[PDB]
DNA sequence: GATGTGTAGCTACACATC
DNA sequence: GATGTGTAGCTACACATC
């Protein structure tokens, strides 16, 4: 026999049972080394180099998963690193070796990298797949190259990172992932924000450097539409960042982060940043609760009552630990001061009887710690902060103080001091304003008497500017209008009883409600109107008499004022329904709508648009309204392509629409009624905007007309009804739709746009419950056309189709009694 | 009010949790045993190396780049929560669906 | 584009072993 | 305690095939 022959044999025996299993591939690769050793003695190095390479070749044209190829790739992998091993421990510490080493390995990994490379443009996908798997799985292990190669990697990979295939881009990124030391990261830093293929954005994601440069590119993923790109930022890039969170993010940054994963949709992504507050930060800084919440910007952050309760579920055995010795309330911090309202209000929530008892001072002791800090704030002079630092305090305290057990009369008449001390306070933030007269609401246990007690506040704080006026103009100023109305607002907000029964609001009314609503300002203005939109939830006949000024501010009103004029007449809707319009001294329920559509309509102001969108919407549920003209103005604001870039807009009619027509039948056959015209007008808007021919087209800003059909289907089939009374399998909601859409169908111009409501029209249910005479009604439109135009094949057979649908129907019927 | 308007407002919450974002999203949405290293059949080896002919092997330019960077927008959260409420009177609400 | 089927990445519980 | 082990199921997501 041949050497040469020997050598294939040999390497061929190794291949033949690595494939089998992973049993002995430490075997193996001492085997190979072996061989290798033998051939550069006898000279033959070159021909081990080509045999090992012939036989990796029969394995790339295998799939992806073929059990086969996983175990010769690994072996070829463990097999590299070997010989790299022996050549790292060496370098270290024993003395080179004679047989020239080194240099054997890097001429055989230079010779096999160009081998593979040959394929890797092959036009096999899986042949291009296990070019860069076996590049990947040995990259680490190369050590040193030369330049030459190094220029034929970078450039290989640069192409196949938009490969078309992303099982082969996936790879691609695992290479490049190596040579990211700091245009490498150049690549990935494009790949994970524009690669279509959510698993190859995972790829460059979780391998990316994490430098201080990359960072905001990988948190990004935060807010990836794929649920499994969201669950790992905090499984798994969080939990490696460990404490790094605290030191090497930016808090505005941080502070979103936490925000969206425990306001996420989906389950599994709230868990995962659940989990991470809970046990990973917790366990980061030794049980900390202070420092944790130190991190968590108490003050500024918007999510410490989510975050906090979230531990509170996740380790209910850290709970009795907390401590509030009568001691301190002197260290009381914004952090600890939350930390009072977070436990207080979850041990009362939640049911924690054994706390309630002992771990919370009384009403009477609280109140002497609360005024405590309102002295410090207000009455006696990094002082900016300190101020702050104490409203927060003042604030938690007072949130808490709100839902006490007043039981106890000593303290709540002191508690009723020291807030009507606060209230009267001119220089009160309106935090503490706002919470203050929730808690001297929560003190009264009567109505009156609540009112009685805030009426007070503000016309003596009215009368002291008006006396302090008397110098040498019988009116407060400027400054002092806020502050009444302010409070007015808040102590409005909580009366839920008419104006007949108290009548020092009529008087407040006439004294700075109805002034401010003439005022000259606009936040006044603005102000004016929400307390007057206050009261007259309360008296009809005061928003009878208001319903005219209203609309006309919302009219002539600028975009502060016409924003919070609109949704006073919402309310004023929901309450009281059409007893303040169509009548004798009422205005005409025509003006209104009119005065939706403008606002509707207009796409100057978004935020507007929202309201009339979401307002409308409310008033169509409650049946107060019941206008098709109107009603199908809505639905076309949510298909137009103007409103597209409203993204609050959208969101709101695809919740509200799709449960309106399922609420009731007589929602839904509104919308069956004016479902056919809603169509016919989007079909022309996306024929125009597809044909017009403008520098600033969007023509993907539109659903195209055989989507927006199928969603009318959706919306119309009657098997979407939550009442199923079982009298509405013979519901004909959807065939008198469709019955309409054909009677359009001559209508419409473009074949595309015919075509792309034909393929679509099966979607509908046919039942033999339904009415006889309207699937025949619905089968001789179908024949009139069936026949009678030009049909394309596809739009013929789909026709076709449901034509026999409904003869075979008919054929149900008749025959019967 | 609340009884039964309580679950029917808890049914739809559950049901379009994913079809919050609207617009084309409104859709609920949703071998070989051994190989012979020893035969030789080098001919096939030539076929691996083909170059790629008429084959695309790439992405089009139009896919290699979005502009929506595949992100999640903006989250309103509406929820039949935020329906039933009024809207300067929160707390108060009002009782659609009777 | 509509399918059916496979796959990735969990997620939970019962457990041992030290 | 923690650390493994095995087993089970789940769901959004790929790819397969026509």
């Amino acid at each position: 026999i041949d050497i040469n022959t020997k050598i294939f044999n040999s390497v061929a025996e190794v291949f033949q049972k690595a494939q089998g299993s992973y049993a002995g591939h430490r075997k193996h690769i001492a085997v190979l080394k072996k061989i290798q050793s033998k051939a550069v003695e006898q000279g033959y190095e070159d021909a081990f180099n080509f045999w090992f390479d012939k036989l990796v070749t029969k394995i790339l044209p295998l799939k992806k998963n073929e059990i086969i190829g996983d175990r010769i790739v690994k072996l070829v992998a463990a097999f590299i690193a070997s010989l790299e091993r022996e050549l790292i421990l060496a370098k270290k510490q024993n003395y080179k070796l004679t047989n020239d080493e080194e240099g054997i390995f890097s001429r055989f990994v230079d010779q096999f990298i160009r081998h593979v490379l040959r394929g890797v443009e092959s036009p096999d996908k899986n042949v291009r797949f296990r070019v860069l798997q076996l590049l990947a799985v040995i990259m680490d292990n190369i050590g040193e190259i030369d330049e030459s190669l190094f220029n034929l990697l970078i450039l290989s990979l640069n192409k196949r990172i938009y490969d078309r295939e992303p099982t082969v881009r996936i790879q691609a990124v695992f290479c490049l992932t190596k040579f990211q030391d700091e245009e490498a990261t150049r690549t990935l830093v494009a790949s994970i924000q524009n690669d279509p293929s959510a698993e190859v954005r995972r790829a460059a994601m979780l391998n990316l450097i994490n430098d201080n440069n990359t960072r905001p590119y990988i948190l990004e993923r935060a807010r990836d539409v794929n649920i499994v790109n969201r669950r790992l930022v905090y499984s798994r890039i969080l939990k490696s960042m460990g404490r790094k969170c605290f030191d090497d993010i930016e808090p505005h940054i941080f502070d979103q982060l936490i925000e969206w994963g425990l306001e996420d949709r989906e389950l599994s992504v709230r868990n995962a940043c659940k989990r991470l507050i809970a046990h990973d930060w917790l366990n980061a800084l030794d049980g900390d609760l202070i420092e944790l919440l130190e991190k968590l910007d108490v003050s500024r952050s918007s999510v410490c009552v989510k975050a906090i309760e979230a531990l509170f579920q996740s380790r209910p055995d850290i709970l009795s630990k907390i401590k509030f010795p009568e001691s301190i309330w002197k260290d009381f911090t914004v952090e600890i001061a939350f930390l009072f309202r977070a436990i207080y209000l979850y041990c009362l929530d939640n049911n924690i009887t054994e706390m309630l008892e002992e771990n919370f001072p009384e009403a009477s002791k609280l109140s002497e710690h609360l005024n405590h800090y309102i002295l410090l704030r207000y009455h006696h002079n990094q002082s900016h902060f300190d101020y702050n630092t104490l409203e927060f305090i003042i604030e938690q305290l007072s949130i808490a103080a709100e839902r006490y057990d007043y039981s106890d009369e000593v303290g709540r008449r002191s508690m009723l001091t020291v807030v009507r001390n606060m209230l009267a306070l001119t220089t009160l933030s309106e935090p503490l304003i706002k919470i203050g007269i929730r808690v001297m609401k929560s003190l009264s246990i009567n109505e009156k008497d609540f009112v009685t007690m805030a009426i007070e506040i503000i016309n003596d704080i009215r009368d002291d500017d008006i006396e302090k006026q008397e110098s040498e103009e019988k009116e407060a100023s400027s400054a002092t209008i806020v502050l009444c109305l302010t409070r007015s607002s808040y102590m409005l907000e909580l009366v839920n009883t008419p104006l007949t029964e108290n009548i020092l609001i009529a008087s407040l009314m006439d004294t700075l409600i109805t002034p401010a609503v003439r005022n000259t300002a606009p936040n006044i203005r603005e102000l004016g109107v929400k307390n007057l939109g206050l009261c007259c939830l309360l008296d009809v006949k005061l928003a009878i008499d208001n319903m005219y000024i209203l609309g006309m501010c919302v009219s002539k009103g600028n975009a502060s004022l016409k924003y919070i004029a609109l949704q006073v007449i919402v309310d004023i809707f929901s309450v009281h329904g059409n007893t303040v319009v169509d009548g004798e001294g009422k205005v005409d329920s025509i003006s209104l709508h009119k005065i939706f559509y403008k606002v509707l309509k207009n796409n100057g102001l978004p935020e507007c648009q929202v309201i009339a969108a979401e307002g409308l919407c409310k008033l169509f549920l409650a049946d107060v309204f019941t206008d098709d003209d109107l009603f199908e103005t809505l639905v076309l604001s949510y298909f137009s392509p103007i409103n597209s870039s409203n993204e609050a807009l959208v969101q709101a009619f695809a919740f509200c629409i799709p449960v309106y027509c399922f609420s009731h039948p007589a929602h839904q056959q509104r919308m069956s009624r004016t479902a056919a015209d809603i169509l016919l007008r989007l079909c022309v808007l996306w024929d125009d905007l597809q044909s017009s021919v403008i520098p600033e087209v969007d023509r993907e800003a539109m659903l195209k007309p055989n989507i927006i059909f199928q969603q009318l289907l959706f919306w119309t089939d009657p098997r979407n009804l939550v009442n199923q009374t079982g009298s509405t399998k013979k519901d004909t909601v959807q065939l008198t739709f469709l019955i309409d859409v054909l009677k359009i169908y001559a209508q419409i111009e473009k074949k595309e746009i015919k075509k792309m409501i034909i393929t679509n029209i099966n979607a509908i249910f046919l039942s033999s419950e339904q009415d006889y005479s309207t699937l025949k009604e619905l089968l001789e439109y179908s024949d009139d056309i069936a026949e009678n135009d030009n049909l394309d094949n596809v739009s013929k057979n789909a026709l076709d189709k449901l034509r026999n649908n409904l003869n075979s129907l008919i054929e149900e019927i008749n025959e019967r009694s | 009010m609340s009884i039964f308007e309580k679950d029917l407002m808890a049914y739809f919450d559950e049901n379009l949790n994913r079809n919050w974002r609207g617009r084309e999203h409104w859709k609920v949405r949703n071998k070989v045993l051994e190989i012979d290293f020893f035969k030789t059949d080098d001919s096939f080896e030539d076929k691996v190396f083909a170059s790629k002919g008429r084959t695309k092997i790439d992405m089009p330019i139009k896919n290699r780049k979005n502009d929506t960077h595949y992100l999640l927008p903006d989250d309103f959260h509406f929820s039949t929560d935020r329906i039933t409420r009024l809207f300067i009177k929160p707390g108060q609400k009002m009782s659609l669906f009777s």
